[PDB]
């Protein structure tokens, strides 16, 4: 009685992975590479589908991490290379216009080096925080020159990150969740399609997240597997906290030729008084913050477990500190007042002030072998952010106790995407299939 | 007006009359990465034109053929598949038998194609 | 024959006589710029025979359609636009209008389709 | 009662812009083994009754000749020896012993210490400079480039001579062509036609005078953008070559060492015979008769009664001042003074050009990326075609007019003036009395 | 059954019943090889179906035209190219009138479209 | 009354030459560069179809040609370049465990390399092969300092040749030649089409083949013009010949940094005795292998013909001895041993072996490869699959051992398969007509 009919341009898709490119709307993030966005993007609500979405295995994660990481190598690549400057360096202390934070943190070095001339050499002295320089046996040489090579980022070239926006190739789409309190793995009883994401900014940051969105409801709570203590919380902030950073040294920067159409860029010297770089966040702002995420971690550990906070249990700075990138320094900022707290049944114009080091010598993604300089920077910074997100870990006490102990996480670049992109992803577009009807063809 | 994918989740019978919405939206190192997208994009494209080809339905978007429907697939009524279900769900339902549905649509056609050519032969 | 773009400056009426000629030439760091202006070319002639697939003109030079022709577009008469006007001036006085054209080719192509679909179901 | 019918490969275009590739035909810098050499039959299709707008102002064709070039110039360069170990303290004194006064002062006799195939061992050398090439320390001196960039050496066995370039349109595009004797670059064309390649152009590099290009047909053509405007450059194509012959007169003993494993530095060891300048001759009435023909096409922008002289170039760079060119391999820098200085009013006599030379040349207008041209052993002559012109208007009842230059675009427009690039756009639209049947 | 190309050897008729075994595998500095090779696969591709459009023979795989058989290409006995020969070596045997061939069908089928617009106008 | 009828899906095809992709199922080959294989690929027999094959003319072996050097090259461009050590050395003897065979072969030398700091200098001691070093005029240098840069290859990254499938791109075939005793040049009566070939493993050898296919029932002797003394015999074996490869001495291995982050290898001292390098084959094996070949080249030159065969009589060490690299060492075998016999109508033989660490791969100049020393002490066992012989230019014919060419090697291995392109659509006379 029926027949088999086909049909072209059917509204189904299956999971798929491609490769997205971006559209954009001096910087490290060749924007100039990417195409302009559209004016008008087309969203579609679809109504009466549901969609699932996980974002833990969401490839787009993974894309956007190498896209990342090439694309900073490929802005540094062409830079001066600094290797005529891993040489014994004589440093002592800086001892003037010191404040008592800073006793021993910043270092005075002198050094023999290189010229346009082959024939000629050059007496240079520069300021270092100590982060960066090791000793030898007076006698220091800089942290990587046992491990790697120094590029000189570019002086013209900013990292100040700029929206990227991902776009889907023809014949592919990306699904967007629109559900609001969504824990991001999970059916979506509501959403659309787009063809480009919005435009996340690729903001680098350890512990707190910072300058993305916010949760539309309340605080949302995510993980892989929440009942599992190898694995990191992911916290998606309701209303932002305002973080002050400021490194208040009024720096000098001198400029050297180091060979011919090379030059190199260090701290002459500091005007005024030194003291230590840090960020302030309002006491009563970060107290509601946490107890806010107090009352949603509940849900998952009880009402008879005492939530307790703690600072980092220790590790290389890049995993206990709060690292940034701000005005173009690398600030590296212990947030231990920010995690001292024990929170048993829920339990002005004061603020948490954090201190902070200063570093020029990066070792970003967790690599080894590639290593960059980052030039100081004339004057003096500061800047103004929104924690958006915390990064968390947990010690699973209370399988043993009455207490729970949440710390300060991260380090793992992945887990900054996934706070963006947990709203979306990639189908392809499958538009043949057949379906019994009534029609037969006429021979 | 729905736009792309508009239709998706509605009944069957009613997001056949959009066909034409998606059928226009499938043509719509850095450079590389752009550049093989734009080769992926044409390829799947072919890949169903061709078998439309070969079905004897190219440039239809709806097309009948001669290849009878087996309730070994499928046992639904129509009342119960162009209505009272979507797209998506049909597509999981009988999707285990599109191989043997392909290779039939196939066969028929070049059927047709010798038994066309022997009435030519014979006029 | 004229050549590939010979015809041009001839009359429409003329110049649609040569179809085939301008036709048949479409199609036909450094190796990058190469495989850009062949994916490039494929693109656009993909592009348009897409639309002569939507609009039902399927593998031919010449369709004639069910949309009717309306006088607001261009009032000439057709002696004045098959045989004083030239395919590029024709072009430029209708180039306003293009996507009303195209918009109602592909609804009278869908609405023939479902009619045909009907026909075949009922016989 | 007439009905939409629709043509497909109807012969209509619009201009566009797209990428073009190069086919050339069947070692040098031009890289011709980079393009996909042409079919030796080349097709031009006259299109009758066409009357077409060109624009060589606003011509995408000539960006891309530009873009092309450079990347080529630098591709050409990448496998070949960094001279850093160059720039080192030159102890120099004055070549004197064999010297008309023509070079007083210009040669010079440098020492240094370079390296060697060991690292652990150094050689004395020394070598012959130009003077522009070298600059004074405080008879110390150092290189020119040594304060703003590294020199790469051209690799002595690839050539510089211009190789005729054809670019060709992609499928789906078209080139037209302007045919009309008396078009000047802009508005409509009378007279078209249709190719898929442009003639063999040569990328010859120069800045005051164009060599070996296209002539103009019957009469001196004046081009610019808007001749009203003193801002603007006016190009001059010619109805005859004026011949130019240039020469490096001095024999050049070229030497070679050893500055690092696997590679060598070569330079003039020393020079064979007296020494005198470099320099150019065209034929003073040759000239005289050109100048003049190029003074009536302009009186027919500036008025009958308005005097019209010739000057010298003002200042600027050594590049921008005087005319540049590669002849046989080596860059010279000639003076045009001596062409440029008469005021026109309503027995191989010759004119000579003094030319200097130099090594250290940085192209393109950049900063950052020197070149360094190895010498050339022997005696240098090149002989070649001045087809046209760069000349800038100064801001009365008397014109001055100088010779302008610098921007290579330029050189570019006034061989790719004749073509623009169009899309093809084949599928059309109109009124028939055909109703599909159904 | 028999494979990509597992007819070639068999006869001329014997071979046309595998039409769609070998039309289904014409579609489907390092990466750069990976993209030439898709490129030139589609570009193939799409010239073998422009040609077929161009003669009317578009969705088709086996068309009839209206070209004449000239005895000056071959003066072979039907029975003799059918059940003898192979498809290799007929493709030898008339290599040589193959262009003229094409250049037929593409006029043939540019005549019967004037036809058929003519006559519909008439209706 | 017959009319042109078009038909589409032809079984027909072109010969005809493209580009071709590796699927190859810490490795110099780049294995993770290739597509993933077909698990199970097919093979379709051709019945009735005979079809011509010349392997002198076939551009596949060029392709692998190409391929193989460009992944060579992109697996030193990450490595250290060791510019620091063309310096001038002060070499002595190493005459301390030496047996008369080894008199001369090594050499202990002394020089002042640079490290981490810029400004500072170290004394290194290291052993050399004594190939690698020139005399200066106790002065000596590496031979690679007037004419070429080094590079140390990649302590991670094995050289050890793992197959490669070449595959055809879609619109083009491969077809194979399945015929057996089957000389390369000429009709092949039976043939197949595939899409891949099998794997070929790129190994590198400069006389004997090695690892390679076996003839199916018999020696084959195959070349592209075999009355002329300027082409070279390929001779495939239907046995393999085992041969065991060794480097007896036990080394101890050194490493230093000489820049940031950049670190040299090298033997820094030799446990116990040394002794030469060499290689073992059995003798009656390789007497009834050699007299197979003679057999089989009597049927070419003609009977009561004398086959005399002879070592190479000149040129470079790479041409002149058999090389190949062993554990990732570079041996330079000598043949002579093999190849000294007059041929008419338990016991093993050795081959002396040289070791070198500068390498000059693909008959290249500038591009220059180290080879680091490797730790302990390393055997190989390999089949010999193949010879590549020259005919010397009477009553006598006089063989010898070729090579230098890798083309060769290549040639061993594809001379089966056929590169076509596929044309679908053809014409053909039918009682067809086109209703209008
Ligand atoms: C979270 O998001 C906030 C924004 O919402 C980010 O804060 C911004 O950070 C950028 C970069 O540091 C700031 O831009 C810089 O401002 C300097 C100060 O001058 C400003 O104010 C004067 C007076 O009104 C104006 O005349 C002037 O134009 C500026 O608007 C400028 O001196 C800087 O320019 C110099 O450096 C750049 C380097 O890229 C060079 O390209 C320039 O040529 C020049 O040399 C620069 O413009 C911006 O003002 C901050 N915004 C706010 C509101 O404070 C946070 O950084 C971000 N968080 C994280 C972690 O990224
Ligand atoms: C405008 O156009 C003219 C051409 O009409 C250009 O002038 C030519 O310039 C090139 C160099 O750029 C000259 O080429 C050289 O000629 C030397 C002499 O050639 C004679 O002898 C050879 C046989 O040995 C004959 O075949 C030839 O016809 C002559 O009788 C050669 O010795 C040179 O070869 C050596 O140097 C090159 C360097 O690249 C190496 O590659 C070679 O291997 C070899 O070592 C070379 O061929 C040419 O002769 C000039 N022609 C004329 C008529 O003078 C102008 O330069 C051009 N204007 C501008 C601005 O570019
Ligand atoms: C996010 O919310 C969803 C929905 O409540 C949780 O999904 C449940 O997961 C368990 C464990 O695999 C399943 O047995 C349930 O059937 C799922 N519920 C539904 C409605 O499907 C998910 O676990 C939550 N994730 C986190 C990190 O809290
Ligand atoms: C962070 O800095 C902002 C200024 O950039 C502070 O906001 C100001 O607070 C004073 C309070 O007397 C108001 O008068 C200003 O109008 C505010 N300025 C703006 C732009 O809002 C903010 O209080 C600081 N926060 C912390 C934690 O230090
Ligand atoms: C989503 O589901 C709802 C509920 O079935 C659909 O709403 C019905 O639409 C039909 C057709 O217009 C109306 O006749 C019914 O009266 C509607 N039902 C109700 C309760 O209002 C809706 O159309 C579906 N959405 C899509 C995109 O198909
Ligand atoms: C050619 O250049 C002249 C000079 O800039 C242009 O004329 C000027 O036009 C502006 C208005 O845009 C007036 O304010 C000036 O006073 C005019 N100057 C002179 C000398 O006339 C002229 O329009 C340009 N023509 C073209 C075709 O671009
Ligand atoms: C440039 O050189 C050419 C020769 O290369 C000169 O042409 C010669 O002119 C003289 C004039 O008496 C004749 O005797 C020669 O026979 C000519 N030679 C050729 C090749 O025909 C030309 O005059 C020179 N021009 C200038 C101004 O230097
Ligand atoms: C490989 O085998 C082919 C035969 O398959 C030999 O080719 C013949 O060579 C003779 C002598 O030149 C010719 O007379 C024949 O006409 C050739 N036959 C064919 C089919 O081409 C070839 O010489 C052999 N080569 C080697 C090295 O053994
Ligand atoms: C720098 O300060 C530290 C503080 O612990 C002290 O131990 C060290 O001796 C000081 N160095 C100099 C040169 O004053
Ligand atoms: C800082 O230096 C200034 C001079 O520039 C001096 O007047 C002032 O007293 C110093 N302050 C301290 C704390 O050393
Ligand atoms: C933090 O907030 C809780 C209520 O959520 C309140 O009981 C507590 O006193 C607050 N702490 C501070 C320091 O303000
Ligand atoms: C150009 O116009 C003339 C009539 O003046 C006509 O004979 C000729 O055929 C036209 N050219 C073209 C290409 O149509
Ligand atoms: C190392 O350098 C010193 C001079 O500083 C020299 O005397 C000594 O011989 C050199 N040693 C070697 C092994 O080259």
């Amino acid at each position: 009685n029926l027949w088999v009919t086909v049909y072209y341009g059917v509204p189904v898709w299956k999971d798929a992975e491609t490769t997205l490119f971006c559209a954009s709307d001096h910087n490290v993030w060749a924007t100039h590479c990417c195409v302009p966005t559209d004016p008008n993007p087309q969203e579609i609500h679809l109504e009466n589908v549901t969609e699932e979405f996980n974002m833990w295995k969401n490839n787009m994660v993974e894309q956007m991490h190498e896209d990342i990481i090439s694309l900073w190598d490929q802005s540094l690549k062409p830079c001066v290379k600094l290797t005529p400057l891993c040489v014994t360096l004589q440093c002592t202390n800086v001892t003037n216009n010191i404040t008592d934070d800073m006793r021993g943190e910043l270092k005075n070095c002198s050094f023999n080096m290189t010229t346009e001339l082959r024939d000629k050499k050059q007496k240079v002295y520069s300021l270092f925080y100590r982060l960066d320089v090791v000793q030898i046996n007076k006698e220091y040489r800089l942290i990587n020159c046992n491990t790697s090579a120094i590029t000189q980022a570019c002086p013209k070239v900013s990292f100040e990150p700029i929206p990227i926006h991902y776009c889907a190739p023809a014949g592919f789409a990306i699904l967007k969740c629109k559900d609001k309190k969504f824990n991001g793995t999970g059916p979506c009883p509501s959403v659309s399609t787009v063809q480009c994401t919005h435009g996340i900014k690729p903001v680098v940051s350890t512990q707190l997240l910072l300058n993305g969105s916010l949760a539309e409801e309340e605080v949302i709570i995510r993980s892989e597997n929440i009942t599992n203590n190898a694995k990191n919380i992911l916290v998606q902030l309701n209303t932002p906290v305002q973080i002050n950073c400021t490194r208040p040294n009024n720096n000098t920067v001198k400029s050297i030729r180091i060979g011919p159409g090379q030059w190199f860029y260090y701290t002459g010297d500091i005007i005024g008084d030194i003291r230590q770089a840090h960020c302030n966040v309002s006491k009563a702002t970060w107290n509601e913050t946490l107890g806010k995420v107090v009352k949603q971690l509940r849900k998952h550990f009880g009402n008879n477990t005492i939530i307790r906070f703690a600072q980092s249990s220790g590790g290389d700075l890049e995993v206990t500190t709060h690292s940034f990138n701000c005005g173009g320094e690398f600030f590296y900022c212990n947030t231990s007042g920010l995690f001292n707290s024990t929170w048993i049944s829920n339990t002005s114009n004061d603020s948490i002030t954090l201190p902070c080091r200063i570093k020029q010598i990066i070792n970003m993604w967790q690599r080894i072998g590639q290593a960059m300089y980052a030039p100081p920077i004339q004057g003096v910074i500061r800047c103004v952010s929104n924690i958006t997100g915390l990064i968390l870990t947990r010690d699973g006490g209370s399988t043993n106790s009455t207490t729970e102990t949440f710390r300060p996480g991260g380090g793992d670049m992945r887990d900054n995407w996934r706070s963006e992109l947990y709203k979306y992803k990639v189908v392809k577009i499958e538009p043949l299939g057949v379906a019994p009807t009534r029609c037969k063809r006429r021979v | 007006s729905l736009g792309f994918l508009g239709a998706a989740g509605s009944t069957m019978g009613a997001a056949s009359m959009t066909l034409t919405v998606q059928a226009r939206n499938l043509l719509s190192h850095w450079g590389i990465k752009q550049l093989q997208a734009r080769v992926l994009a044409v390829e799947h494209y072919l890949r169903d034109q061709q078998l439309l080809g070969i079905w004897g339905c190219s440039g239809k978007l709806i097309c009948c053929t001669n290849v009878p429907w087996n309730s070994s697939w499928s046992n639904r009524n129509l009342s119960e598949i162009w209505d009272n279900m979507t797209w998506l769900q049909w597509d999981k339902e009988i999707s285990n038998y599109t191989q043997i549905i392909y290779g039939l649509l196939e066969e028929s056609q070049n059927q047709q194609e010798k038994n066309e050519q022997d009435l030519l032969a014979l006029d």
